[PDB]
C-alpha cells in the first residue's frame, strides 16, 4: 500500500492507488525505476484514465527521465511507450482534493542500449575473447561481405582486426596489417589489399570500410572512402571457409599460438558479415542500420562485456517553461590596481565579452563584492563577487565554469583565482496554504492550481528569484478569484453544483471544522432550493459521509445536519408512488398518503441479498428487517380538518449510524440501536389513542435487556436536542435483538 | 419523529 518506492527488478507492474477503481484524492506518488549502468528503462501504460484540466493543473502524471519532463492528464497517455535516456525513469502522480477517475496501470522494462550506440575497445591480452557468440552458427562461405567502422589510437606493423578460426583452432579467415600492410588472410592464402587501403588510416576518427571476396573468381572488393576497387587473389579461389567457426574481434589473426600483444589497439562499431558477397550498386545502398545476415552488430549475436562498450555521436514540463534560465556564480578574482578602478564593472564587461566569444547568450544580470581582503602588497586584493548570469532564450554549470577558467586575464591586474557557477534551485512543491498544493518550479514560472472547493476559478503562486543574495523563493499566493465553503451564495442555479463538489470533500478526511462549514451550508442549500430526487441524492451522501467522520466532528454539526435532511425530505418533488433515496449509511424514502382510504401502513427498512446500502419496504414487514414501523388505522382520527389536508406523504429515513444522536444528559445510558425515523408532514400528530408500533433492531447482543424506548426531541438542552422518554414504553414482543416501542405520537 | 432504544 505504498506508492513512494524504488523498483529495481526487470521488468514489472505498478499501479495508481486502488486501480481499477478510482483513485483517492490528494496522492502524491514516486515510483523511481532505476536499472544498472548499462540499461536504459522503458515504460508502457496499459490504461491511463485522469481528470482532464487546461495545462493538467487538476490531476497529472509527470514521467522524468534525464532529460525531458513532461506532464498528462485526460485520456493522453494510454496507448503510449516512453524510453528513458540513462538508466533512471521516475513516474509522478499527484491528485487534487475533487473529481477522481480510474487512474493508470504502467509496466516497466529494463532494456540494453542497443549494439549500434557503441562502439568497442579491443583488447591487448588474451582470454579476454569478444567472439560472436554460440547462438549464432556460421556456414560454409564460399562469399562474404564484411563491413565495419574502424579507428585507432596507437600504431604497429604487425595488428589484427578480425579473426576467424575454424572448430580446430587455426584461423581460416583474417583482416590484419602486416609484413606487407593491409592484408585479407584467407583459408592459407594472403591478399593484399594495400593498394586500396594502408595504416595510414588508422586515424582516431572512425570511417567505414567493406571487404568483399568471392570463390569463383576470386575477387577481392573494397569500398572505402566512397570509391569502389577489385582486385583479384588467384590464390583464394582454391579455399572454402568450413562451418562453426569463432569469428572475434581482432583476435589471433595469421599466427600459430598467441594473440597476446598482437592485437590493433582501438575502436571498432558496426561489424556486419554476409552470405554474398555485394556489387559496387548494392554497397552504395547500404545504411549503417542494414541487419547483417550472419553477424549484425546487435548484442544477441556477441558475448561482449560491459568493461569494453562506451557511448559517441502549451507547455510540456510539470516545472513551468520559463523564458530565461538563471544560475549563480561566486567569483574569487585578484585586483592589483585597487586603488584605481572598480573592478565591478571590469568584471560584469569581461562576463558578458566571455559568453558572447562562444555564441552563447548568456549575460549578467547582477553582481556585488561579497569579501575584500588585502593580501602582502597593501594595493592588492582578493575580492569575492556574487553574479547572477541569465541564459537568454534556451530549452550546464561545468561548461560555464570551463569558459570562464579559461579565460582568467579579466582586465590588466585583475585575475580569475576560482569560480563556481550554480544552477538556481527550483521553488520545492509546498502547499500553502491547506488544499493549496502548489508544485515544483523553475524560477519565474506561475503556476496555477484550483480554487478550494468549488474549482470554478484559480489561484496563482509564482516562483521568484531574490536579487540579493540571488536564490529563489516563494512568492505569496493570490487567491483573489477563490472562494470559501461558507462564502459561496447558494441559487436554484448552482445547487447541483454546489451540493456535487461538497459531496466529493466529505469522502477525505476533514477537520471538524470544515465538517460543519460543509453542514451550514447544506442547510442554506437545501432551504432555499426546490429538491427533486438528484438533487436529494447528492444531500444524502453529504450527511451519508459525515456519518462517518469522527464522534467529535459530528458533534457540532449534527442538530443542523438532521434539521436539514429533515427539510429536505418535507420539500422533496418525486412522480411515482414512492421515492427512495439511499446512500451507505443513510436511507430516506416518500410515499404518497391517501387520507380517504387509509385503514393503516406499515413500513420496513432492511438490506437485501449482496447489497451494502440499506432499503425501504412501504408495504411490508421486509425479512431480516433492522427498523420496522407500524401505523395504526386511526392515526388521523382526532386531527382537524385543517390539519387533515395538509396531510399528502409518509416520511421515512433509517440512519444505520448513529453519531449525529450524540447526548451527555443520559445518566450514561448508550444508544444501542438503529435510529429510524417517520412522519406525515410538517407537524406531529400527538397524544394518540392507538400507538406507533417502531421496531428497531438493536446494534449487539444483550441478554434480559433492560431497554427505554426514546424519541429525538430537538428542543431539549436550549434547542439543542437530547433523547426524550415522554409518551414511548416497551411493547411485549423485544427480545435480546429486537425492542418493540409503543409511542403515542408520531 | 426520530425514534431510538437507550439500554
Ligand atoms: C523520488 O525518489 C527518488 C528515490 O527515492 C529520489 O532520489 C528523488 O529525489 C525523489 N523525487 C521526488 C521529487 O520526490
Ligand atoms: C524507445 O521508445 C520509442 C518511443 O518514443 C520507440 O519508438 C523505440 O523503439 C524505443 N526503443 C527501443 C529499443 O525499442
Ligand atoms: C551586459 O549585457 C546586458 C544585456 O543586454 C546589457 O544590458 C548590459 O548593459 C551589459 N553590461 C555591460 C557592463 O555592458
Ligand atoms: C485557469 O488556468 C488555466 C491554465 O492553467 C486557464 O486556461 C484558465 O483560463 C484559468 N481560469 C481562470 C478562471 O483563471
Ligand atoms: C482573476 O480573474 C481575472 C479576470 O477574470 C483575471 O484576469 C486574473 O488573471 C485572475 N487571477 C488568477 C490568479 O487567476
Ligand atoms: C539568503 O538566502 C537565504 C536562504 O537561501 C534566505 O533565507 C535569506 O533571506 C537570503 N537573504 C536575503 C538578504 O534575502
Ligand atoms: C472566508 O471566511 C472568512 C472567515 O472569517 C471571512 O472573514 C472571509 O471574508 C471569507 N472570504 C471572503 C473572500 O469573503
Ligand atoms: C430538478 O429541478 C430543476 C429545477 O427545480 C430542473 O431544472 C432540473 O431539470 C430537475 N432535474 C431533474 C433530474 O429532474
Ligand atoms: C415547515 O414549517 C417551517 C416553519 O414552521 C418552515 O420553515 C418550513 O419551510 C416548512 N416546510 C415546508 C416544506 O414548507
Ligand atoms: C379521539 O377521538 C375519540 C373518538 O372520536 C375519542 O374517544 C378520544 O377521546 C379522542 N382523543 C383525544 C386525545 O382527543
Ligand atoms: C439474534 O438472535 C439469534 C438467536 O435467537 C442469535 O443467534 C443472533 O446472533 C442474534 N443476532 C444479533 C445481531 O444479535
Ligand atoms: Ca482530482
Amino acid at each position: 500500500t505504498s506508492c513512494n518506492v524504488v523498483l529495481t527488478d526487470s521488468q514489472g507492474s505498478f499501479t495508481s492507488p486502488c486501480y481499477p477503481n478510482d483513485y483517492p484524492p490528494s496522492q502524491s506518488c514516486n515510483w523511481t525505476i532505476q536499472a544498472p549502468a548499462g540499461f536504459i528503462v522503458q515504460i508502457t501504460f496499459l490504461d491511463f484514465e485522469l481528470e482532464e484540466a487546461q495545462g493538467c493543473i487538476y490531476d497529472r502524471v509527470v514521467v522524468k527521465t534525464g532529460t525531458s519532463d513532461a506532464k498528462f492528464c485526460g485520456l493522453t497517455a494510454n496507448g503510449l511507450t516512453l524510453n528513458s535516456t540513462g538508466n533512471v525513469m521516475e513516474v509522478f502522480f499527484n491528485s487534487d482534493f475533487s473529481v477522481q477517475k480510474k487512474g493508470f496501470h504502467i509496466s516497466y522494462k529494463q532494456v540494453a542500449v542497443t549494439l549500434r550506440n557503441q562502439k568497442v575497445t579491443m583488447p591487448k591480452s588474451s582470454k579476454t575473447i569478444l567472439r560472436v557468440s554460440n547462438s549464432i552458427s556460421i556456414p560454409v562461405l564460399t562469399a562474404f561481405t564484411v563491413c565495419f567502422e574502424i579507428a585507432r589510437t596507437a600504431q604497429k606493423a604487425t595488428e589484427t582486426i578480425f579473426t576467424l578460426s575454424d572448430a580446430a583452432g587455426t584461423s581460416i579467415l583474417a583482416f590484419e596489417k602486416t609484413s606487407n600492410g593491409m592484408e585479407l588472410f584467407i583459408g592459407a592464402s594472403y591478399c593484399s589489399v594495400d593498394n586500396f587501403l594502408t595504416s595510414s588510416d588508422i586515424t582516431a576518427t572512425m570511417k567505414p570500410l567493406c571487404l568483399t571476396w568471392t570463390k569463383s573468381s576470386g575477387l577481392i572488393g573494397v569500398y572505402f572512402e566512397g570509391h569502389y576497387f577489385s582486385s583479384i587473389c588467384s590464390a583464394s579461389q582454391i579455399y572454402t571457409l568450413q562451418s562453426g567457426g569463432l569469428l572475434q574481434i581482432a583476435g589471433k589473426g595469421s599466427s600459430s599460438v598467441s594473440v597476446d600483444d598482437q592485437n590493433l589497439d582501438g575502436f571498432i562499431y558496426n561489424f556486419r558479415l554476409w552470405d554474398h558477397a555485394m556489387l559496387s550498386s548494392e554497397l552504395s545502398a547500404l545504411t549503417c542500420d542494414t541487419v547483417g545476415n550472419v553477424v549484425d552488430w546487435d548484442h544477441s549475436y556477441w558475448t561482449i562485456p560491459g568493461s569494453s562498450t562506451q557511448t559517441d555521436s502549451g507547455c510540456a514540463s510539470g516545472l513551468g517553461c520559463p523564458e530565461d534560465i538563471f544560475y549563480r556564480s561566486t567569483l574569487v578574482v585578484t585586483d592589483e590596481q585597487t586603488p584605481d578602478r572598480d573592478a565591478t564593472a571590469i568584471i560584469s564587461q569581461w562576463l558578458n565579452q566571455t559568453f558572447q566569444n562562444w555564441m552563447y547568450r548568456v549575460y549578467v544580470d547582477g553582481i556585488s563584492l561579497q569579501l575584500i581582503t588585502v593580501l602582502s602588497r597593501i594595493t592588492t586584493t582578493r575580492q569575492i563577487y556574487l553574479a547572477l548570469l541569465v541564459y537568454k532564450n534556451t530549452t550546464a554549470e561545468v561548461e560555464i565554469e570551463s569558459m570562464l577558467r579559461s579565460a582568467p586575464a579579466i582586465g590588466n591586474g585583475l585575475t580569475l583565482d576560482s569560480v563556481t557557477v550554480n544552477l538556481m534551485e527550483n521553488c520545492q512543491a509546498d502547499e500553502f496554504p491547506v488544499h493549496y498544493r502548489w508544485p515544483e518550479s523553475r524560477p519565474t514560472v506561475t503556476q496555477y492550481v484550483p480554487c478550494f472547493p468549488y474549482k470554478d476559478r484559480n489561484a496563482s503562486r509564482t516562483c521568484m528569484i531574490n536579487r540579493d543574495n540571488y536564490t529563489s523563493f516563494w512568492a505569496l499566493p493570490d487567491r483573489g478569484n477563490c472562494t470559501n465553503i461558507t462564502s459561496i451564495t447558494v441559487s436554484q442555479e448552482n445547487a447541483m453544483d454546489v451540493a456535487v463538489q461538497l459531496a466529493d470533500i466529505s469522502n477525505n478526511g476533514l477537520s471538524k471544522e470544515e465538517l460543519t462549514q460543509v453542514v451550514t451550508k447544506v442547510m442554506e442549500l437545501v432551504n432555499i432550493a426546490k429538491i427533486n430526487a438528484t438533487l436529494a441524492s447528492t444531500v444524502v451522501t453529504i450527511i451519508s459521509n459525515v456519518m462517518v467522520s469522527s464522534e467529535d466532528a459530528q458533534k457540532d454539526a449534527s442538530e443542523t445536519a438532521l434539521k436539514a435532511v429533515d427539510e429536505l425530505v418535507q420539500k422533496i418533488e418525486f412522480d411515482g408512488p414512492s421515492l427512495t433515496i439511499s446512500s451507505k449509511n443513510l436511507v430516506v424514502g416518500v410515499s404518497a398518503l391517501d387520507t380517504t382510504n387509509f385503514n393503516g401502513s406499515t413500513l420496513s427498512a432492511f438490506i437485501a441479498t449482496n447489497t451494502t446500502d440499506p432499503q425501504i419496504d412501504f408495504d411490508s414487514e421486509a425479512h431480516n428487517a433492522l427498523a420496522v414501523v407500524t401505523l395504526p388505522p386511526t392515526l388521523l382520527q382526532n386531527l382537524s380538518l385543517s390539519q387533515i389536508e395538509k396531510v399528502s406523504r409518509i416520511n421515512f429515513m433509517f440512519f444505520g449510524r448513529t453519531g449525529l444522536f450524540q447526548d451527555h444528559q443520559n445518566n450514561g445510558l448508550t444508544l444501542n440501536s438503529y435510529v429510524v425515523a417517520s412522519s406525515v408532514g410538517n407537524f406531529t400528530i400527538k397524544n394518540l389513542q392507538d400507538p406507533v408500533r417502531i421496531e428497531i433492531a438493536h446494534l449487539e447482543y444483550q441478554k434480559d435487556p433492560n431497554p427505554q424506548c426514546v424519541f429525538w426531541d430537538f428542543n431539549l438542552q436550549n434547542y439543542s436536542g437530547g433523547w426524550n422518554s415522554d409518551g414511548c414504553k416497551v411493547g411485549s414482543d423485544s427480545n435480546s435483538n429486537r425492542t418493540v416501542c409503543l409511542c403515542n405520537h408520531l | 419523529t426520530h425514534f431510538g432504544i437507550l439500554m
